[PDB]
């Protein structure tokens, strides 16, 4: 890009300043919870008085009895996120390396064929 | 009953520690973030070390 109020745009996209924050609630309700819903969220003693949107949903089966667990504002930290965000930016690396050494080579190969011409030129010119 | 409380007493004796071994612990959740692994590269399609 060349202007400066696109370059504004994505600088404030490139930035992040407030704290990140992941909800996880433990839910042993009656009622089932859809990965569309938004449900309002009281919590006296933890200052929760909000409006709060599922993105992460860990569900049992009915007659499991066991409790679910309902996630909000992204997700936790985790090792194997990590290492899958580590693993593609290598391949991300080794794929622009290969595109580059082949850059490289056909730079080479753009090369003699214009020195071909230079010297034609110069063979011309005396 | 004395001996029943001598056999007790030589029963309370035992120490009350169990050795539990680290290098399976280790290599079972190697297993497991391993499967955890494989689970977000296919869903990530195949952008990811395989």
């Amino acid at each position: 890009i060349t202007n400066n109020d696109d370059l504004l745009i994505f600088a404030k996209k490139q930035i992040l300043d407030v704290p990140e924050t992941a909800l996880t609630i433990a839910y042993k309700g009656k009622e089932p919870v859809s990965e569309r819903d938004v449900w309002y969220f009281i919590h006296e003693p933890m200052g929760f008085e909000t409006e709060v949107k599922v993105t992460k949903i860990k569900s049992s089966h009915p007659w499991s009895k066991k409790f679910q667990e309902i996630g909000f504002s992204n997700s936790r930290r985790d090792m194997v996120r990590i290492q899958t965000q580590i693993a593609n930016q290598v391949k991300k690396a080794s794929v622009d390396t290969n595109k580059i050494n082949s850059f490289s080579s056909i730079a080479m190969n753009a090369y003699d064929s214009r020195i071909l011409t230079e010297v034609v030129g110069v063979v011309d010119g005396d | 009953l004395a001996r029943v409380e001598n056999l007790l007493e030589r029963l309370l004796q035992k120490n009350p520690v169990i050795k539990m071994d680290d290098k399976v612990v280790a290599e079972v959740v190697s297993r497991n973030q391993a499967n955890s692994f494989d689970q977000y590269n296919y869903t990530m399609g195949g952008a990811a070390y395989s």
